[PDB]
């Protein structure tokens, strides 16, 4: 999940 | 009120905030669509839900003990956990803010349950049924908002995850949760011997309501009926 991944990695 | 529930309340999102954001999406989003592609009902129900996983994700994101794993198990555990979360937060919504034939959405819009209903289907209206006959009991047994953090947590830190590289913070956060909840139901509420256990019995039928709430969502994405939304209901 790209998206789960990026909600947790983002600034 | 122990000190472990007081930190759970501060990670706690801004209700106003999130539900202001959520309608100026949807607003801005329908408005803008043309006469022959406005939205159905069932439709609008998933854009709002897919909005509230997004605010769902980043409130256990900046939230306490979750905010230490890395990135794999934070992955995990939501990923078991996001339709019970979205169904936890429904029904405390309207325990709240609720009236009796009425549905209150998380934009603060208020929807009678009749009109709701027609759309739904069959299936949906015995998972709403259900979940609005659990909103009934937990107003009967004043079902407060430091025993609703503590039922996140119970059910963000499951024990139901597993290939997790510390499950010993997952399972050392469910015992330290649930003693603290039977603490405070218990101080808090005496006369009611029967308030914690009726709390934990609801995880097993929001876990239940949730999970066939999931089967019949991804039922309707086989069938073109349905984008965050989308992607947690796979694998
Ligand atoms: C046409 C009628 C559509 C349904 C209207 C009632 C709603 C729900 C519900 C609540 C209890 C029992 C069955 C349904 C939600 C259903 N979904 C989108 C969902 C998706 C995946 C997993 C779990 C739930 C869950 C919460 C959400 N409410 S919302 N629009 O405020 O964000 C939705 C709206």
């Amino acid at each position: 999940n790209a998206l789960l991944r990026y909600l947790l990695d983002k600034d | 009120i122990p000190h472990l529930i007081l930190e759970l309340l501060k990670c706690e999102p801004d209700e106003p905030q999130v539900q202001a954001k959520i309608m100026a999406y949807l607003q801005q989003e329908q408005a803008n669509r043309s006469k022959h592609e406005k939205l159905s009902t069932f439709g609008l129900m998933c854009k709002m839900a897919d909005q509230t996983l997004f605010s769902i994700v980043e409130w256990a994101r900046s939230s306490i003990f979750f905010r230490e794993l890395k990135v794999d198990d934070q992955m995990k555990l939501l990923q078991n956990c996001w339709s019970e979360l979205l169904i936890l937060d429904h029904i405390y919504r309207q325990v709240v803010h609720g009236k009796e034939g009425s549905i209150f959405l998380v934009t603060g819009q208020q929807v009678d349950y009749s009109i709701i209903a027609s759309q739904a289907g069959a299936t949906l209206n015995n998972l709403m049924s259900h979940a609005q006959e659990l909103v009934a009991k937990l107003r009967s047994l004043q079902f407060d908002q430091r025993e609703f953090v503590c039922l996140k947590f119970l059910v963000l830190f499951s024990l139901d995850v597993k290939n997790l590289e510390n499950f010993q913070l997952v399972e050392g956060v469910q015992e330290q949760v649930n003693a603290a909840l039977l603490d405070y139901t218990m101080c808090n509420y005496p006369q009611q011997t029967e308030k914690f256990g009726q709390l934990l019995l609801r995880l097993p039928e929001i876990r239940a309501i949730s999970m066939q709430a999931e089967e019949y969502l991804y039922y309707k994405h086989l069938n073109g009926d349905v984008n965050l939304l989308i992607e947690m209901l796979h694998a």
